[PDB]
C-alpha cells in the first residue's frame, strides 16, 4: 500500500503526517505569508471571499508537502480532521480545493478527540480541551462523544497575546534602543510571544490570591520568569503578569466562567451513569495550554470549586486521577491520527472519495442526510 | 437430554435436567443505546442486550421487548435468544427439545408464531412450552392447590385440585411491579428528582425492592412516620445524592390492594383471589385455605402474607384455617420445576417434533403444547 | 378588606400580575435575572441591578442575564424576592399586600417546599390576607369560554396536555413535558455555533431570543428545504450583524417534534398528547378529538400546526378528519381567566386566609390545594 495523510483544524499550527508515523514529522504556523506579503494570511477568515483563500491553499498545500516531502498525494489518501464550530462552507471549500483541484484518491473527516482517546484507546474519558482559541470538554463516553456537554472558552492563546499585549502596552518597563514608556504603538508579536511561550510556569494558587488582594488595596511578585528582550531593549519586570493571566483565566468574579465551570456543566448534563466514570476519567490534555507547573493552580481551583455549596449536592466528594499523556505538546492529535490511519484501509472505504464527489460534491454533517 | 430454558419478561434462565441452579440469569430486557448522527470509529455491537446492555447502561436504553405478554419484536426477542444460547451454553439447538414456559391470555398466534420460528430458525428435534405454575405447584409438592403468579407484569390466580382445575376457576390480571416501579418513579419526581431514561427505572426497581417492605394499616403508620421520623429511611444512590423515604417503601406495594392509587376499575389482590376461591367446591375450597400457595419474583417482600391472611380472615369464616405456603424461592421454582418435570421419562415421551408442525401444521400446538 | 384583589400570574419567560377587574396586566414584564457581569469596582451602585424593561435597557456593561426559574423548575428565592418585591414597590401597581387580596397560580409536577417557601414570603414578610393558588390550563379555558375540550398548551419552557371534559381530568391521564423556547434558543445560537459567530453570555442569548421570535419561522417539509436552496437573509444588530441563516432559521421541529435526533431521550409533543387522549374513553376520546384546546406561548410559527396535522394523520383513525386550529397569540388568556375567575364568587370559597396559614401552613396549603 502507502502512507496517508493526517492533518488538523488548527489556528496556529495545521501538520501533515503520515500512516501510523512513529514521531513528530513538521510544525509550521497556519498563516500565509507570501511574496510581497506586508502581513501573512490567516485560516480564520470568515465570511471572507473563496477564490483568493481558494488559491492560498492550493499553492500553500503545494509546497507544503514539497518542503515537507514533495510525495504527490495523487497516489494516497486523506486523514481530515475536524475542530468543530467552523464553518462547513469552509471545511467544504478545503474539500473543494483537494478533490475539485487536486484530486486525492480519498479524504476522511475526523475528531481530533477521537486521535485523544486514540492515545489510550479506552472506552469513556473526559475530554480536557484546551486549542488555541477556546476549550472543550465534551467527553467521549464508551468511545461515544457526549453531544450536549460542550462549551468553549473564546479566550485562547491568541487572546492571551491580546491580554500580554494590554499590560505591556500599559507599561513599557523597558529602556530606550532612558525608557520609551509607550512611546510607539506597533509590537513584535514574535518577541512578545517568544517572551510569553519562552515563559509559561504557572505559579502557586496562593500567588494567585497575592494578585487578587493587588486588585483592591502584592507579597513579593519577583523572582519573576519572563525571557529576554531585543531591539536594543531588554528588561527584568514581573513576569507575574502571566499569573495574572492564569487568575484572568478563570474568573468568577460575577462571570463564573472557568474549565471547572464547564466540568460543572457536564455533570449537570451527565447522568448517574456518567459521573464516577468521570471521577475515574481524570483525563489530562489540551492543545495550546502546555502549561508548566498548571496542576497546582488547576487541581487547586478543581478542588476549591468542589466546595461549592451549590454544587456540593452535584458533585457529593468525588476524587480524581491524572489521565497522563503518552504523547507530547501538541502531537496528540497528530499521532493519534497517524496510527489511527495507520490499518485503516478497511475505514479507507470511509473515507470519502472523489469518485462519488463527482457526482456529489458534498459532505453531509448533521442535515438531513 | 434436554434444554430447560425458563423465561420472563425480566428474569429469563436457563440449564437442564437435574440442574439445581439455572445456568442463565439475565434481565431479558431490550437495550437500544444512543445512535446519534456524527460520525464515530471502532464501532460496537446494535444493540445490546440486558446483561451486555447494562454494562453500558449510560447509552443502552433498555426498553422492554413484551408487555405482559406482548411481545413487542420477535426478531429482537431471537436476537436475545440466539445469543443466550451462544453465551451461556454455546449449544446447537438440535441436540435436545427445548423446554419454555408462556401464559393465558395469549393469542394462539403468538405461540404458533413461536413454535413456528422454533422449527424454523432452530430446527430442535422436537420442544415444549407450559404454564409457570404448573412448574410452581409441581416443585411444591401438590397436585391440589392455588397459586398467583406476580412477575414483573403478570398476575394470575390458579387453583389446581388432583391436577384437575378449571380455566372458569383460574383468574388473571396481568398486572405487577413494572406498574409500581412507574408509579414510584413518579412520586419521587414529586418529590424532587430526576427521572428520564431507562438507568432510572433500573435504580428505582433496585431500591425498590430494598424497601417494599409490608406494614399493617398506613393510616396508623402514616401517623407514626408523621409524628417520628426515624423511619424515613435515606439512601445514597450510586451518585452523591441520598433520599430519605419511609412511608414511599411499603406504601408503593399497597396499590397491589388497592386498584385507587392508579384508579384501575379493578379489585384487591386478597379479594381477586378469594374470588378465584369461589369460583370452586365449598370442599375444596377449604383445601385452598389449606393449600394457600405463593409464588411471583414480585413477592419477595416480607409482610403481605400476614396481611392477605389477615383480608382472607376477615373474608372466610374461622373454620376456615389459613395455612399460606410461602416458598422465598418461588422466582427460580419455576425453572426448577422444569428441570424435574424434564426428569420425568413418560412427560419426555410426550413430544412436539418436527413432522407434526411440516405435516399437521399449528393445530397440535392447540392441542399439544397443553 | 373589600378593595380590588391583586391577581397575580406567573411564567417561566414571561410572568404577569394584575387586579380583579384589570382588563390588561399592566407590564408585560418577562421572567429573568438581572446580575452585574463583573465585580463592580466601586462599591454602592445599583445592587444587584435589579433592573426592569427600561432599567434592563439602561446599560449592558455589568449585566449578566439569568431565570431564577429555569424551565419551570425554580431553584433559588433572593431573585423572586427582589422581582416580587418590585412589584409591591409603588412603581408597579403602587399597592401592599394586605391592602388587597391576591390569586396566583402554580405549574405542576412541583414538590411542596416551592409552595412553602412562597406561601412564606406573602405571609410572613409581606401580609396577604386572603391567598390562592391554581392552574394555568384551567384559566386558558375560561379565557377561551371551553370547559371541556382537549387542553394543550406550552409556555417558554414548559409543555403540557390535559385532556379535560367539564374541567375534570385524570392525573394519569395528564401529561406533561418541560421543555420549550429556551433550548431552541440554545439550539438556535448552536446552529451558528456551527456558523461560527459570537458566543460569550447572556447578550447573545437575548438577540437569539429576538431572532427565534422575529428572525424565526417554521416550514413543513425540512427534508425537501434542507435539500432546497435559498440566499438565506440577514438582520441587523446594534452593531449591524449582517448575518445568514437558511434551515437553522427553521430547524426547531427536530426539537419540537423530533428533538431525539439531537441524541436525546424524548418523545414528541403530538406524541404524549395522543398517549394521553388514549387513556381516556375511546369514544369519549372520539367525541373530544373534535374539540383539542390548543395553546401555546412558545409555539408560535407557521406551518408547524401543519406539521401536527401530519402527526394526526399519521396517529388519527384515519377518515375522522381533524383539520387545523391556528391560534396566534397565546399569552393573556391564563391572565384572562384569573381575572374572571377572581372577578367571581369562586375565591370566597377558595381564598386562603393569613389566620388559617398561621394556624396550619403546609396543612392549609394542602387540605385547601383541592
Ligand atoms: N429479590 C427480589 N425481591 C423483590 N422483588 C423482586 C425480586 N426479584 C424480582 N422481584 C420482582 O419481580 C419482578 C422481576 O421479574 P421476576 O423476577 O418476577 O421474573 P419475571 O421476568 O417476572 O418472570 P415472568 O416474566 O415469567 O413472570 C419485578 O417486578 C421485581 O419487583
Ligand atoms: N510551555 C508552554 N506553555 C503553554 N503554551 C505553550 C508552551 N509551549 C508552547 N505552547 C503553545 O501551545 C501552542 C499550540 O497551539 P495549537 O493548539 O497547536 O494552535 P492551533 O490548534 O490553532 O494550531 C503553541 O502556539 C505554543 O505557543
Ligand atoms: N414568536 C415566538 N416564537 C417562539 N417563541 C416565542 C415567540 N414569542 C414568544 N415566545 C416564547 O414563548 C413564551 C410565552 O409562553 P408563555 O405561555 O407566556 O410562557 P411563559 O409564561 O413562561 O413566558 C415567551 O416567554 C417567549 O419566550
Amino acid at each position: 500500500e502507502k502512507t496517508a495523510v493526517v492533518i488538523d483544524l488548527g489556528e496556529a499550527f495545521t501538520k501533515c503526517g503520515f500512516a501510523g508515523e512513529t514521531g513528530p514529522r513538521c510544525i509550521i504556523p497556519s498563516v500565509i505569508k507570501k511574496a510581497g506579503m506586508p502581513k501573512p494570511i490567516k485560516v480564520v477568515q470568515y465570511n471572507i471571499n473563496t477564490e483568493e483563500l481558494y488559491s492560498y491553499l492550493k499553492e500553500f498545500i503545494h509546497i507544503l508537502y514539497f518542503r515537507h516531502l514533495l510525495v504527490n498525494p495523487r497516489d494516497r489518501r486523506v486523514v481530515v480532521i475536524e475542530s468543530v464550530l467552523c464553518p462547513s462552507h469552509f471545511r467544504e471549500t478545503l474539500t473543494r480545493v483537494l478533490f475539485k483541484y487536486f484530486e486525492v484518491p480519498s479524504v476522511l473527516l475526523a475528531p481530533s478527540h477521537l486521535m485523544a482517546l486514540l492515545t489510550l484507546g479506552i472506552n469513556s474519558a473526559m475530554v480536557l480541551d484546551c486549542g488555541y482559541r477556546e476549550s472543550l470538554v465534551l467527553p467521549i463516553y464508551e468511545g461515544i462523544p457526549v453531544l450536549n456537554c460542550w462549551g468553549a472558552l473564546p479566550l485562547g492563546g491568541k487572546a492571551l497575546h491580546k491580554e500580554l499585549e494590554t499590560q505591556l502596552l500599559e507599561q513599557c518597563t523597558v529602556d530606550t534602543g532612558q525608557s520609551l514608556p509607550s512611546v510607539m504603538g506597533s509590537i513584535p508579536e514574535g518577541v512578545l510571544e517568544d517572551i510569553k511561550v519562552r515563559t509559561c510556569f504557572v505559579s502557586d494558587l496562593t500567588r494567585g490570591l497575592k494578585i487578587q488582594a493587588a486588585k483592591f488595596n502584592r507579597p513579593s511578585p519577583p523572582p519573576n520568569v519572563d525571557y529576554p528582550l531585543d531591539g536594543e531593549k531588554i528588561l527584568h519586570v514581573l513576569g507575574s503578569i502571566r499569573d495574572s493571566v492564569v487568575e484572568i483565566l478563570f474568573e468568577q468574579d460575577n462571570e463564573e466562567k472557568s474549565v471547572a465551570t464547564l466540568i460543572l456543566d457536564s455533570l449537570m448534563q451527565c447522568p448517574i451513569d456518567t459521573r464516577k466514570q468521570l471521577a475515574e476519567n481524570l483525563v489530562i490534555i489540551g492543545g495550546t495550554s502546555m502549561l508548566p507547573g498548571f496542576l497546582h493552580r488547576l487541581l487547586a481551583e478543581i478542588r476549591y470549586l468542589v466546595e461549592k455549596p451549590k454544587y456540593k449536592k452535584t458533585l457529593g466528594t468525588k476524587t480524581f486521577r491524572i489521565h497522563t499523556p503518552p504523547a507530547k505538546a501538541n502531537c496528540v492529535a497528530w499521532l493519534g491520527g497517524a496510527i489511527f490511519g495507520a490499518l485503516q484501509d478497511i475505514l479507507g472505504s470511509r473515507s470519502v472519495s472523489k469518485e462519488y464527489y463527482n457526482q456529489t460534491g458534498r459532505i453531509p454533517d448533521w442535515c438531513s442526510l | 437430554a434436554a434444554l430447560v430454558v425458563d423465561n420472563g419478561s425480566g428474569m429469563c434462565k436457563a440449564g437442564f435436567a437435574g440442574d439445581d441452579a439455572p445456568r442463565a440469569v439475565f434481565p431479558s430486557i431490550v437495550g437500544r443505546p444512543r445512535h446519534q448522527g456524527v460520525m464515530v470509529g471502532m464501532g460496537q455491537k446494535d444493540s445490546y442486550v440486558g446483561d451486555e446492555a447494562q454494562s453500558k447502561r449510560g447509552i443502552l436504553t433498555l426498553k422492554y421487548p413484551i408487555e405482559h405478554g406482548i411481545v413487542t419484536n420477535w426478531d429482537d426477542m431471537e436476537k436475545i435468544w440466539h445469543h443466550t444460547f451462544y453465551n451461556e451454553l454455546r449449544v446447537a439447538p438440535e441436540e435436545h427439545p427445548v423446554l419454555l414456559t408462556e401464559a393465558p391470555l395469549n393469542p394462539k398466534a403468538n405461540r404458533e408464531k413461536m413454535t413456528q420460528i422454533m422449527f424454523e430458525t432452530f430446527n430442535t428435534p422436537a420442544m415444549y412450552v407450559a404454564i409457570q405454575a404448573v412448574l410452581s405447584l409441581y416443585a411444591s409438592g401438590r397436585t391440589t392447590g392455588i397459586v398467583m403468579d406476580s412477575g414483573d407484569g403478570v398476575t394470575h390466580t390458579v387453583p389446581i385440585y388432583e391436577g384437575y382445575a378449571l380455566p372458569h376457576a383460574i383468574l388473571r390480571l396481568d398486572l405487577a411491579g413494572r406498574d409500581l416501579t412507574d408509579y414510584l418513579m413518579k412520586i419521587l419526581t414529586e418529590r424532587g428528582y430526576s427521572f428520564t431514561t431507562t438507568a432510572e427505572r433500573e435504580i428505582v426497581r433496585d431500591i425498590k425492592e430494598k424497601l417494599c417492605y409490608v406494614a399493617l394499616d398506613f393510616e396508623q403508620e402514616m401517623a407514626t412516620a408523621a409524628s417520628s421520623s426515624s423511619l424515613e429511611k435515606s439512601y445514597e444512590l450510586p451518585d452523591g445524592q441520598v433520599i430519605t423515604i419511609g412511608n414511599e417503601r411499603f406504601r408503593c406495594p399497597e396499590a397491589l390492594f388497592q386498584p385507587s392509587f392508579l384508579g384501575m376499575e379493578s379489585c384487591g389482590i386478597h379479594e381477586t383471589t378469594f374470588n378465584s376461591i369461589m369460583k370452586c367446591d365449598v370442599d375444596i375450597r377449604k383445601d385452598l385455605y389449606a393449600n394457600t400457595v405463593l409464588s411471583g419474583g414480585t413477592t419477595m417482600y416480607p409482610g403481605i402474607a400476614d396481611r392477605m391472611q389477615k383480608e382472607i380472615t376477615a373474608l372466610a369464616p374461622s373454620t376456615m384455617k389459613i395455612k399460606i405456603i410461602a416458598p422465598p424461592e418461588r422466582k427460580y421454582s419455576v425453572w426448577i420445576g422444569g428441570s424435574i418435570l424434564a426428569s420425568l421419562s413418560t412427560f419426555q415421551q410426550m413430544w412436539i417434533s418436527k413432522q407434526e408442525y411440516d405435516e399437521s401444521g399449528p393445530s397440535i400446538v392447540h392441542r399439544k403444547c397443553f | 378588606i373589600a378593595n380590588q384583589p391583586v391577581v397575580i400570574d406567573n411564567g417561566s419567560g414571561v410572568i404577569k400580575a394584575g387586579f380583579a377587574g384589570d382588563q390588561i396586566p399592566k407590564y408585560c414584564f418577562p421572567n429573568y435575572v438581572g446580575r452585574p457581569k463583573h465585580v463592580r469596582v466601586m462599591a454602592g451602585a445599583l445592587e444587584g441591578d435589579i433592573f426592569i424593561g427600561p432599567k434592563a435597557e439602561e446599560h449592558r456593561g455589568l449585566l449578566s442575564i439569568r431565570y431564577p426559574m429555569e424551565h419551570g423548575i425554580v431553584k433559588d428565592w433572593n431573585d423572586m424576592e427582589r422581582i416580587w418585591q418590585y412589584v409591591y414597590s409603588k412603581d408597579q401597581l403602587q399597592t401592599f399586600s394586605e391592602e388587597h387580596p391576591v390569586l396566583l397560580t402554580e405549574a405542576p409536577l412541583n414538590p411542596r417546599k416551592n409552595r412553602e417557601r412562597a406561601a412564606e414570603v406573602f405571609f410572613e414578610t409581606f401580609n396577604v390576607p386572603a391567598l390562592f393558588i391554581s392552574m394555568q390550563a384551567v384559566l386558558s379555558l375560561y379565557a377561551t369560554g371551553r370547559t371541556t375540550g382537549v387542553v394543550l398548551d406550552s409556555g417558554d419552557g414548559v409543555t403540557h396536555a390535559v385532556p379535560i371534559y367539564e374541567g375534570f381530568a385524570m392525573p394519569h391521564s395528564i401529561m406533561r413535558i418541560d421543555i420549550a423556547g429556551r433550548d431552541v434558543s440554545r439550539f438556535l445560537r448552536l446552529y451558528l455555533r456551527k456558523e461560527g459567530y459570537d458566543f460569550h453570555s447572556s447578550s447573545e442569548f437575548e438577540i437569539v431570543k429576538a431572532i427565534k421570535e422575529r428572525a424565526c419561522y417554521l416550514s413543513i417539509n425540512p427534508q425537501k428545504d434542507e435539500t432546497l436552496e435559498t440566499e438565506k437573509a440577514q438582520y441587523y444588530l446594534p452593531d449591524g450583524s449582517t448575518i445568514e441563516i437558511g434551515p437553522s432559521r427553521f430547524r426547531a421541529p427536530e426539537l419540537l417534534f423530533r428533538p431525539d435526533l439531537i441524541g436525546e431521550e424524548s418523545e414528541g409533543i403530538h406524541e404524549v398528547l395522543v398517549f394521553a387522549i388514549q387513556k381516556s374513553d375511546m369514544d369519549l376520546r372520539r367525541t373530544l378529538f373534535s374539540n383539542i384546546v390548543l395553546s401555546g406561548g412558545s409555539t408560535l410559527f407557521k406551518g408547524f400546526g401543519d406539521r401536527l396535522l401530519s402527526e394526526v394523520k399519521k396517529l388519527a383513525p384515519k377518515d375522522v378528519k381533524i383539520r387545523i386550529s391556528a391560534p396566534q397569540e397565546r399569552l393573556y388568556s391564563t391572565w384572562i381567566g384569573g381575572s374572571i375567575l377572581a372577578s367571581l364568587d369562586t375565591f370566597k370559597k377558595m381564598w386562603v386566609s393569613k389566620k388559617e396559614y398561621e394556624e396550619d401552613g403546609a396543612r392549609s396549603i394542602h387540605r385547601k390545594t383541592f
